[PDB]
Order: structure tokens, then C-alpha cells, then sequence
């Protein structure tokens, strides 16, 4: 009756960016990054291996609310160094620790009977 | 290899048991939810019912085949609806299907076997009624007496666990980590002794028991974590892991990619 | 009413299951539900809990 | 091809129209339901 329609989960709707980057006046050096159409699943991850880049100063991420999947994420760094890169590394950093999960999980499977 | 560590246990056909180490538990966790529900499959998502006479209503029934399983082996190779060039349908992005049931024998079952695949399969393994039954006919669709009919036409399509759990490949999934309360992630409910009271697990072996002399160790972080991949069929327990790893590293990627398509401007 | 696609709680399949299970009763008379492979009580009670009515409708006429 | 209404118990295709009677082609027993549509009806599988 009132509810959405499910692929409203994921599909970007009518011209919407999945990212949507805002500079942070409380603070220098900082941003405030909405994601469209996600959660924890990517959120908490990306917000995690940025404690990891111990050459950011801050960063938490969060869920507005529950009906709507799109999340926040703040990040602030050290000086001139800009935290976009600090999110693309630690973005990448990620897929690495994947890439080799993914292999590490192959060779070792083949080895079953 | 390189980064984090996998260590297969028994494993199976219906499961995958292993231990994962090396990783943090927030992506241990990711990935955790990703097979849970972002993986691609393929279901029955339309239902043109043509006669019926079974005791269960339309939708009922249209229900019941949004929950067979069907193959998704190469369901990557096979396109979304929604991006398709073509009005509603077609080969190149669903899988039609048959079903007719006459009552004859004087109790006629009607299981997912009975499915027909009326569409060119392009010669790919997917639309496949998954049958795991020790007969040959698993899940019984439904039963019909006399002179009941009932004449379907299915068409499938891909779709995630997102969008309606009849796509989901993964079907209950076990994580535990640390069975010794090291990092004190947890406080024991208790009336007198929290240890006598609260089951062991048997993930407590691969593991070194606590140590009484030893202080509280704080610096220490959730490494390692023993899980279990159980599959309903459609995509094999191997994939439904492999499949998983890759669909959260796709997103990872876009986010980076998204990302470029911003710098230009 | 039938028997229910697939468990509720977790996921897993249990369609195919019925006959088995209505069987491994009736004659080898017997635990059914654990051989049949059914662990976690989200899905066992999906099983161990239903009330086949189509039976009974089944039993009406045109 | 082709039916209009259907008999509560003896299920027979019968057919008819104002003043022909509301009964059937034998049991007194006068329902009568009318039987289902040409136009197909497209379901959702959620
Ligand atoms: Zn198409
Ligand atoms: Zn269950
Ligand atoms: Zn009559």
C-alpha cells in the first residue's frame, strides 16, 4: 500500500550519483560523503580500513534511517593530504585483501574430496 | 598465498565449513552478509496461470514457484530484465517454462520436476528445476484429485536476495569467533559459575584455552573466525562463497570508479 | 494446507522432505527429521509443525 | 471451445441467457457458478 518498491535497495534513481562528496565546515579538513543505495555490508567496510591508514584523523560512517538505503561517511586527515585518496587507497587496500581470498580460497578448494 | 588465510574443514556438497584468518572482522562480516543476500540467481518471477482446478488459489501457487530453486550456474552470463533492449522478455534475459497437471490416476502430485523449459537455453546451465529429492521430483509443488487441472507458464529471471529472498543462494549461515572469551566482546549471563553453565563449543580446539596466570590481554584483536557455507543448490556451496568474495569487491570497485567519472568535471 | 517451500527462519529447502518424512514414519517407524537433515530448529519446526490440510480439501468433490 | 456457467456438483458446461431457466441439464439443483475468464491473469512470484 505505502511501501516501496523493492529495487529501490540498490537502482539509483532518476540522475542521483552514488556518491555525493560535501566539505565539512566544523571542522579543516574534512568531508562528509554520501553513499546512495547501500549499508553496512559496504559502510562499516570502507569506514574500517580507514583506522587502518594511520594517516587519517577521523572517520565514523552512519544510516540516517532504516527506510531509506544510503549511509554517510566522514573522514578528516592529516594536513594536505586529502582524504578522497586516503579513500581511494583504503578502497583499495580492500579489494587486495579480497583478491587474494578469493585466490587463497580456490587453490585450497580444488584440494577436497 | 598473501593476505588472509582460508583453511578448509570437512566440506561437502551442502556446506563448505573453514576457517578464515587474517582479516578483520568487519569485512569477515561483509562478506558475511554479501552471500546472505547480493548474489545473482535465478527464479521464477511471473506466472501466466491458464486453468486451475487445485484446491490452492493463483498467487498461492505463483508463490510456491518463486521459491523453487532453479540453476544459476552461468546465471552471470544472462542479463537483468531491466537492462535488456527488448519489451517485457526475451531468450537473451529469462527462461520460460511449462507446467501442465491433469488428474488421472484416480492423488496426482505435481513436483518442481514437471517443469519444462520451453525457451533456448542458449546452451547455458541455468533453468533447471533443482532436484536434491533421493526419488527424483523434489518439492512437491502441490496435490490435485480427480479431474482437476492446471495448465501454467513460468518465466524466470535474475535478480537478488535485495529485491525478494526467493533469489538468496545462501540459506543460513554459522560465524563464531574467539570461543574463549579472550577479547571480552561478551558478558556471561550466570547464576553461580558462567563456565559450567554455558556450552563449550566446538570451536574451542583450533584454539588455545585461556590460561588462568595470564592478565587480561587487551591490545589484541579479532583475528580468525570459523564459519559454515550452507547452499540450497542453485549455485554450488564453492561459488556461493567465490561469487560472494567477487560481488563485494565489485562494489568496492565502483566506489572507486564512481569516483573517477567525478574527478574530470 | 500443503507443505511450505524452503524454511521461514533460515532458507533452506524442505519441499521434497514431506513424503520422506510422512514415510520414514508410517513404515520404517521411527529422529526422522535429523536423517532427513534437518538441524536447527527454524527449520525443524517447519516440518515437525505442519498440518497437511489440502488432504481434507482434497477430499471435496468437483 | 467455449463455456458460460458450471453446475455446483455435476460439473457440465451449460450455457444460457434471460428466461431459459435457472436450473441444469438434469439435477434440479439450481447454483450455477460462472466459469473462468479467456483473458489470461498474469501473476508476481513474491
Ligand atoms: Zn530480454
Ligand atoms: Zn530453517
Ligand atoms: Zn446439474
Amino acid at each position: 500500500m505505502n511501501a516501496p518498491d523493492r529495487f529501490e535497495l540498490f537502482i539509483l534513481p532518476d540522475d542521483v550519483p552514488k556518491l555525493k562528496i560535501t566539505p565539512d565546515s566544523r571542522v579543516p579538513n574534512c568531508i562528509i560523503i554520501k553513499f546512495e543505495r547501500e549499508d553496512h555490508t559496504l559502510a562499516n567496510l570502507l569506514r574500517e580500513e580507514l583506522a587502518l591508514y594511520p594517516d587519517v584523523t577521523f572517520v565514523a560512517y552512519k544510516v540516517e534511517h532504516p527506510l531509506f538505503a544510503n549511509f554517510v561517511m566522514r573522514l578528516q586527515t592529516e594536513e594536505g593530504t586529502r582524504p578522497k585518496q586516503a579513500l581511494e587507497r583504503a578502497c583499495a587496500s580492500i579489494i587486495n585483501k579480497l583478491k587474494t581470498l578469493d585466490h587463497k580460497f580456490n587453490e585450497e578448494w580444488n584440494i577436497k574430496n | 598465498s598473501k593476505e588472509p588465510k582460508v583453511n578448509i574443514i570437512n566440506a561437502q556438497d551442502d556446506e563448505v565449513e573453514l576457517m578464515l584468518s587474517d582479516v578483520n572482522l568487519s569485512l569477515a562480516n561483509s562478506l558475511r552478509r554479501t552471500m546472505l543476500a547480493e548474489v545473482p540467481t535465478l527464479a521464477i518471477d511471473l506466472v501466466e496461470i491458464k486453468m486451475n482446478t487445485s484446491v490452492l488459489a493463483d498467487e498461492f501457487i505463483s508463490h510456491r514457484l518463486g521459491l523453487i530453486p532453479l540453476v544459476s550456474e552461468d546465471v552471470e552470463e544472462m542479463k537483468y530484465s531491466r537492462d535488456c533492449t527488448c519489451e517485457d522478455y526475451c531468450d537473451e534475459c529469462s527462461v520460460v517454462l511449462e507446467l501442465s497437471a491433469r488428474h488421472e490416476g484416480e492423488t496426482t502430485d505435481v513436483y518442481s520436476s514437471s517443469l519444462i523449459k520451453v525457451s533456448g537455453p542458449g546452451n547455458l546451465n541455468v533453468g533447471e528445476p533443482v532436484r536434491r529429492d533421493d526419488y527424483d521430483q523434489g518439492i512437491l509443488l502441490c496435490k490435485l484429485r480427480n479431474h482437476q487441472e492446471l495448465n501454467i507458464r513460468c518465466i524466470a529471471k535474475k535478480g537478488i536476495a535485495k529485491e525478494h529472498a526467493k533469489w538468496s543462494p545462501c540459506s543460513a549461515i554459522a560465524f563464531e569467533y574467539d570461543p574463549h572469551n579472550k577479547l571480552k566482546h561478551t558478558d556471561f549471563w550466570f547464576e553461580v559459575d558462567a563456565k559450567k553453565e554455558w556450552p563449550d563449543s566446538k570451536y574451542a580446539t583450533w584454539e588455545e584455552p585461556p590460561k588462568p596466570g595470564e592478565v587480561f590481554d587487551y591490545k589484541a584483536k579479532p583475528n580468525r573466525f570459523y564459519m559454515t557455507v550452507e547452499t540450497t543448490g542453485s549455485l554450488k556451496a564453492n561459488q556461493v562463497f567465490s561469487r560472494g568474495i567477487k560481488t563485494l569487491q565489485e562494489k568496492l570497485a565502483n566506489v572507486l570508479f564512481e569516483l573517477e567519472n567525478s574527478r574530470p568535471a | 494446507m500443503i507443505i511450505p517451500v524452503r524454511c521461514f527462519s533460515c532458507g533452506k529447502v524442505v519441499g521434497d522432505k514431506w513424503d520422506a518424512y510422512l514415510r520414514l514414519l508410517e513404515e520404517g517407524k521411527q529422529d526422522a527429521l535429523d536423517e532427513l537433515k534437518l538441524k536447527r530448529y527454524c527449520c525443524r519446526r517447519m516440518v515437525l509443525t505442519h498440518v497437511d490440510l489440502i488432504e481434507k480439501f482434497l477430499r471435496y468433490n468437483p | 471451445y467455449g463455456v458460460k456457467y458450471t453446475c455446483g456438483a455435476c460439473a457440465h458446461n451449460f450455457s444460457l441467457n434471460k428466461s431459459d431457466p435457472v436450473r441444469c441439464k438434469e439435477c434440479g439443483h439450481r447454483v450455477i457458478y460462472k466459469a473462468r475468464t479467456k483473458r489470461m491473469s498474469k501473476f508476481l512470484t513474491t
